[PDB]
RNA sequence: CAAUUUGAAACAAUACAGAGAUGAUCAGCGGUUCCCCUGCAUAAGGGGAACCGUUUUACAAAGAGUUUUU
C-alpha cells in the first residue's frame, strides 16, 4: 500500500504516537506491517510521563487500530513525493 | 498457536466472556477458523467476533 | 513487518482497548494479535494461568473508543458560537 | 446491480445521507463509489432531521467515509 | 517434431496480399472465419500504404485449405492473393537487449521490408532468452533481410539473421554445460588453484577441453576456491565425479556437474519467495503485473530512463513470472521503500504497473483469478 | 477525478478541514491519504471541543507533520 | 431459505430492523449480495424499547433509498 | 459448518444480535451463511414486540441456543 | 531436524531456435477438490485454478526455539 511505504521510509526516525486512548509515546520506529502496527524501540512518554504503567518498557508493539495520530517533523518528509504518490495510488483507489 | 490450541483442546472446560460482559461457562465441541465456539453445559454457538477473552483450564 | 516474535515467553505489559492492563507471558500469537498468554494478572492479582485474549481487544503490547454524549449538541454549540 | 444502478441514477440529484452516528447530510451528490464513499456539493449538516439545529453549512464538496454511511436516499 | 510442428505452421498459416486499405483485422476475420476457426489474424499496411497484407493462422489445416480457395477472389475492387506462408520466416538473435517488437519492426521498415508478425519467446524458464521469428511477405524479402541484417552491428550487438530452420541450429558457446560436460570443483585451497595441477589431477578421467578459473580468488587469499573444468565428452565428466569427497593435496574437494544459469536463478527466487527473513527482503520490491515476455534488461532501462535510478543502486533483477511480476533488489531498505513509493502506478510499456512487497504481488495475482 | 476519493486528490496541497471522532477538528495542508481515509496533514492545527460543566472549551494543538488514522475521520471538506 | 423469502418480498412492504433501535418500513425495491436494500417511500422510525406507543417517527422519506446492509438485523415481510 | 442448525429446524431457538437485541422464535429454516427464517418471532430490546415471520441476517448473529 | 548468516569464489563471449521454453526451474507417479467452455439443467468431452501422498538435496562453519479503518 501507501502509508506502509511511507512509514518504512521513516524507520529509524524518532516519532511521537498519540493513541485513541490519549496516551502519547515518543520513541524510535523499528518496524511496521501491512496493518500499520508499529514497533517502537526505546520509548518514552511525553509531558505527562505520569503513567508508571509505561516508560520502563524497553520496546512496545502498537496495534495499528489503536493509533490516533503519528506526529512527525517536516524535515522527515518529501511532500512532493508524498503528494505524487497519493495521486498515483488514487488512480488505484477503488481498492 | 491460539486457534490450534482451541481445536486440539476439543473437550476442555472453558470460561468465555462475551463483549456485552455476559459470561458463559462450559465444555467445547468445535472451533472454527474464525474462532466460532460450539459448547454445551452452559450458564450454544458463539460467533467468534463476539468473544472478549477466554479463561482456560489445564496447563 | 512488526511481529511479536521477540516478545515470546517473556513477561509483558498489555494495554487493552477498554484501558485495562494485564501482565503476562505470551506463548503464542496469530496474525490477528490473539494473545495466548499465561500467568496473567492486573497491573494486581492473577486472574488465570492460561488464557486466550482476543486481538480485537489488544491495544498495545481511558479506552480506545471516543463515544460521547452525542457530540451533536457540542457541534451546534460550536456552530452558533461562530455565528 | 440494482443497488449500483440506483447509485448510478442518483449521481447529481439532491439527497440525504445519514451516517451511523445519526448525523445527516443534505446536498447534491457529486460522487459515490462501490464502498459508498460520498462527495456532496452544497451540503448541510443536521443531527437526524433537517428540521433540527444546523451543525454546519459547507461551501465546497464534503467527503464522507463509506464505512460510516447508513443510508442514502433521494430528497 | 522439428519437422512436424514446422510443417504444421507452414501448413496452417496463410498470407493474404492486396486487401483494401479499409480492411482491418475485424473485416479479415469476418471474410475468412467461414473457412474454419481462426487462431490469429495480423494485418499490416503495404510499404506505400496502397493495400494491406494479412497473416491468418488457422486452427486446423482444413482452415488453410478452405482459405486458399479464396485466392484471386475480389474484395472491394482488390484482386487478392492467398497462399501458404512458406520460406518467408526469419530467425533473428543477438539484437540489443532492449530491442522490442516495435524496434525490430523499425529495422525492417528501414530496409523497406513489411513485417507481418514478430514473435518473441517466453522468459518463464530462462530469463536471458533473446531471439525472434519474423514472418515477412516474400521469400525474396526474407533473403533480402538476411543479406542486409546478417552481420549488422547495431548499438554494439552484431545481429544474427537466418532464414528460419530449426534443423540448422548452432551449438551454443555455453553448450558444454548444457551437455553435461562441465564439472565444478569446489573447496580447493589457493595452493591448489592452478590449471596445470588440475589438468594433471583430472585428465585421467578423459580428455580435458578447457579449464576456467574465476579470477580474483588467489589475489584475495580466499579460504575456499572453485574452478570449472570442461571435458571433451560427457562420460569423462561423469567419471570425474569420483573425485567428490576425495583428497587433492590436503583439501577434500567437492565435484559436481555445473548448474545452468536458469536453474540457479530460479532456485534463488524460490529462496526469496519462501523467505521469512528480513535483511534481504527489506531491500527488495516487486513490480507487477508484467508480461512474461519482458526481460530484466528491459525493466532496468525502464528504471534508469523513466524513473532516473542510478545503475549502481540496483543490486539484482529477477523474474517471478508465476505471479506475473519481477523482483528488484536494491542496496538498502530505505531506498527500496522510497522506490516502492515512487514506482507504484508508474507507466511501463504503455500500461500502468504496481509496486509492492512479495505478498502484494501474490495477492494481486490471486485477486485477478 | 471520478470516485469521491479521486476528487479528494484534487484537494492535495490545498487547505482542508477534517471532522474527527471525539468532538475534534483539524485544519492543514493535505499531503496524503488512502482509501481508509488515513491522512497525512502538514502545518496542522487540531481543535478539541470540550464540556466544562455548562460547556464551551476550545483547546488547540499545532504540528508540523501529522499522520491521522482514517478510522477516526468522520468528514473532510475545506476551511 | 432466507434469500428466497427476501426475493419473494420484492414489490411488497417490508420492515427493516437495524442493530440499533431503528427501523425503516417501506416498499422493497431490491437488494444485492451483501443485502444492501433498495426501499421505496420509506418511513424511518426510532423505537423506544419499553413502549411501542412512545416510538418516534424520525422522517418520512419519498423516493428510493439505499440502506446499507451493514446494520440490517431483521427483515419482516409486510411491516 | 460448525453448528448444524438442522437439529433446531422445528424447535424454538434464542438468538442474540450484535446491537444488544435479543430475539426468540421457532426456527423454520436457514442457509449455509446462517441467515435464518424464524416464525412467531418476538423481539426484545435493551420490552417485547411481536413480529411474526422474519428473516435474520447471519452477519449480525452473535449467539444461538435452544429456547 | 529445520531456518538464517557465513567459508564463497557461478567461470566459461551477452545473445545462439516460438507455450516448439523447464532440472520438483514450474516434475513424475497415485489420489482429492474447485472454476470455465460446449452439451438436453442428459450424458460424455475438453481447458484454466488450488490441495494431499510420495519420488529429490556437494561440503563445512556458526547459530538456532467475522477482530486491524470505531
Ligand atoms: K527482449
Ligand atoms: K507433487
Ligand atoms: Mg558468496
Ligand atoms: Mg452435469
Ligand atoms: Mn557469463
Amino acid at each position: 500500500m501507501l502509508f506502509f511505504s511511507f512509514f518504512k521510509t521513516l524507520v529509524d526516525q524518532e516519532v511521537v504516537v498519540e493513541l485513541k486512548n490519549d496516551i502519547e509515546i515518543k520513541g524510535t520506529l523499528q518496524s511496521v506491517d501491512q496493518f500499520l502496527n508499529l514497533k517502537l524501540d526505546n520509548i518514552s512518554c511525553t509531558d505527562e510521563k505520569k503513567y508508571p504503567h509505561l516508560g520502563s518498557v524497553r520496546n512496545i508493539f502498537i496495534r495499528g487500530s489503536t493509533v490516533r495520530y503519528v506526529y512527525l517533523n517536516k524535515n522527515m518528509v518529501d511532500t512532493n513525493l508524498l503528494q505524487d504518490a497519493t495521486r498515483r495510488e488514487v488512480m488505484t483507489e477503488r481498492k | 498457536l491460539p486457534l490450534y490450541l482451541l481445536t486440539n483442546a476439543k473437550g476442555q472446560q472453558m470460561q468465555i466472556e462475551l463483549k456485552n460482559g455476559e459470561i458463559i461457562q462450559g465444555i467445547l465441541t468445535n472451533v472454527d477458523n474464525w474462532m466460532n465456539l460450539t459448547l454445551s453445559n452452559v450458564t450454544i454457538y458463539i460467533r467468534g467476533t463476539f468473544i472478549k477473552f477466554i479463561k482456560l483450564q489445564d496447563n | 513487518s512488526a511481529t511479536l516474535k521477540d516478545y515470546l515467553n517473556k513477561r509483558v505489559v498489555i494495554i487493552k482497548v477498554d484501558g485495562e492492563c494485564l501482565i503476562a507471558s505470551l506463548n503464542g500469537f496469530d496474525k490477528n494479535t490473539n494473545l495466548f498468554i499465561t500467568n496473567v494478572f492486573n497491573r494486581k492479582e492473577f486472574i488465570c494461568k492460561a488464557q486466550l485474549l482476543r486481538g480485537s481487544e489488544i491495544a498495545l503490547v481511558k479506552d480506545t473508543k471516543n463515544k460521547i454524549e452525542n457530540e451533536h449538541v457540542i457541534w451546534e454549540k460550536v456552530y452558533e458560537s461562530k455565528t | 446491480s440494482v443497488t449500483t444502478e440506483f447509485l448510478s441514477d442518483i449521481i447529481g440529484k439532491t439527497v440525504n445521507v445519514k451516517l451511523a452516528s445519526g448525523l445527516l447530510y443534505s446536498g447534491r451528490l457529486e460522487s459515490i463509489d462501490g464502498f459508498m464513499n460520498v462527495a456532496l456539493s452544497s451540503a448541510t449538516e443536521h443531527y437526524e432531521s433537517n428540521n433540527n439545529k444546523l451543525l454546519n453549512k459547507f461551501n465546497s464538496d464534503v467527503f464522507l467515509r463509506g464505512t460510516q454511511v447508513m443510508y442514502i436516499s433521494e430528497q | 517434431a522439428n519437422e512436424a510442428l514446422t510443417r504444421n505452421r507452414e501448413l496452417t498459416t496463410v498470407l493474404v496480399k492486396n486487401l483494401p486499405k479499409s480492411y482491418n483485422q475485424n473485416k479479415v476475420y469476418k471474410y475468412f472465419k467461414h473457412c474454419g476457426p481462426i487462431i490469429h489474424v495480423d494485418v499490416a499496411d503495404s510499404l506505400k500504404k496502397n493495400f494491406r497484407f494479412a497473416r491468418i493462422e488457422f486452427a486446423r489445416y482444413d482452415g488453410a485449405l478452405a482459405a486458399i480457395t479464396k485466392t484471386h477472389k475480389v474484395v472491394g475492387q482488390n484482386e487478392i492473393i492467398v497462399s501458404h506462408l512458406t520460406e518467408c520466416t526469419l530467425w533473428m538473435t543477438n539484437f540489443p537487449p532492449s530491442y522490442t517488437q516495435r524496434n525490430i519492426r523499425d529495422l525492417l521498415q528501414d530496409i523497406n521490408v513489411v513485417a507481418l508478425s514478430i514473435r518473441l519467446p517466453s522468459l518463464r524458464f530462462n530469463t536471458s532468452r533473446r531471439f525472434a521469428y519474423i514472418d515477412v511477405t516474400s521469400k525474396e524479402d526474407a533473403r533480402y533481410c538476411v543479406e542486409k541484417l546478417n552481420g549488422l552491428k547495431i548499438e554494439g550487438y552484431t545481429l544474427v539473421t537466418k532464414v528460419s530452420n530449426p534443423l540448422e541450429k548452432s551449438k551454443r558457446t555455453d553448450s558444454a554445460t548444457l551437455e553435461g560436460r562441465e564439472i565444478m570443483i569446489r573447496n580447493l585451497s589457493t595452493e591448489l588453484l592452478d590449471e596445470n595441477l588440475l589438468r594433471e589431477s583430472f585428465e585421467g578421467f578423459g580428455s580435458i577441453e578447457k579449464i576456467n578459473i574465476p579470477a580474483g580468488q588467489k589475489e584475495h587469499s580466499f579460504n575456499n576456491c572453485c574452478a570449472f573444468m570442461v571435458f571433451e565428452n560427457k562420460d569423462s565428466a561423469e567419471r570425474a565425479l569420483q573425485m567428490n569427497r576425495s583428497l587433492l593435496g590436503n583439501r577434500e574437494i567437492s565435484v559436481s556437474l555445473a548448474d545452468k544459469k536458469p536453474f540457479l536463478e530460479r532456485n534463488e527466487v524460490k529462496r526469496l519467495l519462501a523467505s521469512r527473513n528480513s535483511k534481504e527482503l527489506e531491500t527488495l520490491i516487486c513490480l507487477f503485473p508484467l508480461s512474461d515476455k519482458v526481460s530484466p534488461s528491459l525493466i532496468c532501462q525502464f528504471l534508469q530512463e523513466e524513473i532516473h535510478i542510478n545503475e549502481k543502486d540496483i543490486r539484482k533483477i529477477l523474474l517471478v513470472s508465476d505471479f506475473n511480476g519481477a523482483i528488484i533488489i536494491f542496496r538498502d531498505s530505505k531506498f527500496a521503500a522510497k522506490m516502492l513509493m515512487i514506482l507504484n502506478g508508474s507507466q511501463f510499456q504503455g500500461k500502468v504497473i504496481r509496486s509492492g512487497t512479495i505478498n502484494d504481488m501474490k495477492r494481486y495475482y490471486n485477486n485477478q483469478q | 477525478m471520478e470516485t469521491p476519493l479521486d476528487l479528494l486528490k484534487l484537494n492535495l496541497d490545498e487547505r482542508v478541514y477534517i471532522k474527527l471522532r471525539g468532538a475534534r477538528t483539524l485544519v492543514g495542508t493535505l499531503q496524503a491519504f488512502d482509501s481508509h481515509c488515513n491522512i497525512v496533514l502538514s502545518d496542522a492545527v487540531e481543535t478539541i471541543y470540550q464540556l466544562n460543566n455548562e460547556e464551551l472549551s476550545e483547546s488547540e494543538r499545532r504540528c508540523e507533520m501529522v499522520f491521522i488514522r482514517g478510522d477516526t475521520v468522520t468528514l473532510i471538506s475545506t476551511p | 431459505l432466507p434469500l428466497e423469502v427476501i426475493d419473494k418480498t420484492i414489490n411488497q412492504k417490508v420492515l427493516i430492523v437495524l442493530q440499533s433501535n431503528r427501523e425503516f418500513e417501506g416498499t422493497l425495491v431490491g437488494f444485492d449480495d451483501f443485502v444492501n436494500v433498495i426501499l421505496e417511500d420509506a418511513v424511518e422510525w426510532l423505537i423506544d424499547p419499553e413502549d411501542e406507543s412512545r416510538n418516534e417517527k424520525v422522517m418520512q422519506h419519498h423516493g428510493r433509498m439505499l440502506l446499507s446492509g451493514n446494520n440490517i438485523a431483521i427483515l419482516v415481510p409486510g411491516g | 459448518a460448525i453448528l448444524d442448525l438442522a437439529k433446531y429446524k422445528d424447535s424454538k431457538i434464542r438468538v442474540k444480535l450484535m446491537g444488544g437485541k435479543l430475539v426468540i422464535g421457532v426456527l423454520k429454516g436457514y442457509d449455509q451463511l446462517m441467515n435464518l427464517v424464524l416464525d412467531d418471532t418476538v423481539e426484545y430490546m435493551s420490552n417485547a414486540r411481536k413480529l411474526g415471520l422474519t428473516v435474520i441476517r447471519g452477519t449480525i448473529l452473535v449467539s444461538l441456543s435452544s429456547a
